[PDB]
């Protein structure tokens, strides 16, 4: 089963990682339920301590309420480590992956690397882990998960060059300040306009 | 200024034995029946500031 | 916006903003260095005492951001006036650690300890060197050693709690947060973190303890919605468990229903701000209705 | 329980801390009034 994702979600993930480069970041990809797995968009969950179930329950239940409003389904959950020389999945990541795999039959664990994380990204710089309820832990050697690569580079370079990524909002900022949303409307407008 | 460390140690040892325990947290019912209007309070005044 | 921002400011406001940033100890190295080097080339006249702290802050930010040239530029200026100063030695050791050859930084810290026996900063930096060099267990042991030798620093307690969070040790982090809350009882943030830590532990008695701790800090600030959400789910979980009494479960349902109404009012008062807030109000409304039906 | 659906369960696998104590040692009762 191939894994395909739109440039919008990848830009969201990279941008959320850029927002907090000193702490670990967390995100949740969303697909469409109706063999290849297509990802629609991602939402950033939390940042910082990143070892708490209480707020995770709130966030995941809110996302579930969201997915039953516009007829969506939670695809998978992605996590980046704090240390640069760290590319191994933590226990919380596997627990969340199993929790999402109970419902959906296709949950990929996305790992953002840190060693190949610069302004001029080469290309893939994503680790796709394929986890289950059993002891199956395999990561794909190298495949193509993005649709158009040169256009993706142009938009990513424009987004990272121009300092317009301070507006990205997380679920924690929603609790701290109700006013900011969490769908990132301006980011969607920019991804549509740049194309 | 611990002039006599041992004597101060003993004095604090007996002072900590004298003091009792009264959990001031056990009274949570006062907040139970109340009103929440201050969170409406600066929420009005938290709109007015934008993001730099 | 860069030229526009640089136009509608004065050096006084910029210095005051930098002082406020120092007070709030935020992580904005990009903006700190952006306003740091700008006032070093525009004014560069007076406020020596302030500009020394500014030099140290700017170099600290540059060590984080991308620029060792300005770091060394400020290092020479700091060394020019005070030839023997242990703070500059610590800063140089931190930059050396950032670059390469951690062992010479360790040797510099050892010499600093040899000169001044009471140097908490050097020991903390060594503890951080072994946090990232080796495993976190040895760093935990050394942090405990320094904390035992002092038992003075709250930052050490919070760092120990943070390091114990990654090891899934809520028993020791419980004591850490209890001690850190005892000194500061008016800070509801530590109470909220302690309530979350106790909730993650599990158990009906721990659930009740976390619920009461959530409700205590809920009246000190009276706005934090994380604590109110945690209290509502604690009440719901108490209701879920079969091991409960009738009247306790009853009052727990009242607590949850009251928190639900407070959520509804909080989200309805945000609906007049924008025009997209009605949809989020709807979303939380379906969430609360589903949870209410499931509880009832 | 299935009622809560999303419920993440977190488990936990020389006595240096002075405070964290292995033995609970309850049963303290002091009554001194002079």
């Amino acid at each position: 089963p191939g894994v395909k994702l739109t440039t919008q979600a990848y830009c969201k993930m990279v941008l959320h990682g850029a927002k907090y480069p000193h702490c670990a970041v967390n995100g949740l990809l969303v697909a469409e339920k109706q063999h290849h797995t297509l990802f629609v968009d991602c939402i950033p969950l939390f940042h910082g301590t990143l070892a708490l179930a209480p707020m995770l329950e709130v966030a995941l239940t809110l996302i579930d309420s969201w997915c039953k409003d516009h007829s969506y389904v939670i695809a998978g959950y992605y996590q980046a480590n704090e240390r640069v020389k760290d590319a191994s999945p933590n226990q919380v990541a596997e627990k969340v992956a199993s929790r999402i795999a109970e419902g959906f039959s296709d949950t990929a664990l996305i790992m953002v690397d840190n060693t190949k994380f610069t302004m001029d990204c080469v290309a893939p710089t994503i680790h796709v882990y394929e986890h289950h309820e059993n002891r199956w832990r395999c990561r794909d050697p190298h495949h193509d998960y993005c649709e158009d690569w040169p256009e993706a580079q142009r938009i990513s370079a424009s987004l990272l060059d121009s300092r317009s990524y301070e507006t990205l909002v997380d679920f924690d900022n929603h609790l701290d300040d109700i006013r900011n949303d969490w769908t990132n409307p301006e980011i969607n407008k920019a991804v549509l306009h740049l194309c | 200024m611990p002039a006599d460390t041992n004597k101060a140690f003993k004095t604090e040892w007996e002072a900590l034995e004298l003091t009792d325990h009264q959990w001031a947290l056990d009274d949570v019912e006062e907040e139970l029946m109340a009103k929440d209007l201050h969170f409406e309070g600066m929420f009005k005044k938290e709109l007015q500031t934008s993001i730099f | 916006a860069k030229v526009s921002e640089l136009y509608d400011v004065t050096w006084e406001e910029m210095r005051d903003k930098m002082r406020k940033w120092r007070e709030e100890n935020s992580r904005n190295s990009e903006q700190i260095v952006e306003v740091g080097e700008e006032l070093i080339n525009e004014y560069a006249s007076k406020l020596g005492d302030d500009i020394w702290i500014i030099y140290e802050q700017v170099m600290i930010a540059a060590l984080d951001y991308g620029r060792d040239d300005l770091a060394l530029f400020c290092l020479q200026e700091l060394r020019r006036q005070f030839p023997g100063s242990h703070r500059v030695k610590r800063l140089t050791g931190m930059r050396f650690e950032a670059m390469e050859r951690y062992d010479d930084a360790i040797q510099l810290y050892d010499r600093i300890l040899q000169e001044d026996p009471t140097n908490t900063a050097a020991r903390k930096r060594k503890i951080a060197i072994r946090k990232a060099q080796g495993k976190n267990v040895e760093a935990i042991r050394e942090l405990n050693e320094y904390l035992e030798q002092f038992v003075g620093d709250q930052e050490a307690w919070h760092e120990l709690a943070e390091l114990y969070i990654n090891e899934h040790d809520y028993a020791k982090a419980a004591f850490c947060l209890e001690e850190l809350m005892m000194t500061n009882p008016h800070n509801h943030l530590y109470c909220q973190q302690y309530a979350e830590v106790k909730y993650t532990q599990g158990g009906l008695e721990n659930l009740e303890l976390s619920r009461k701790y959530f409700a205590q800090a809920l009246k000190l600030n009276n706005r934090n919605m994380r604590a109110l959400f945690g209290l509502y789910m604690s009440a719901s979980h108490i209701a879920s468990n079969p091991k409960a009494s009738a009247k306790t479960k009853k009052d727990n349902m009242k607590y949850a229903s009251w928190a639900a109404s407070q959520i509804n009012r909080a989200y309805q008062f945000a609906g007049r701000s924008k025009k997209e807030t009605k949809y989020s109000l709807k979303a939380v409304e379906d969430m609360l209705e589903t949870l209410q039906i499931t509880q009832s | 329980g299935r009622r809560f659906k999303w419920a993440i369960e977190l488990s936990g696998p020389s006595l240096y801390p002075v405070g964290y104590l292995d033995k609970q040692v309850p049963d303290t009762s002091v009554q001194e009034t002079d």
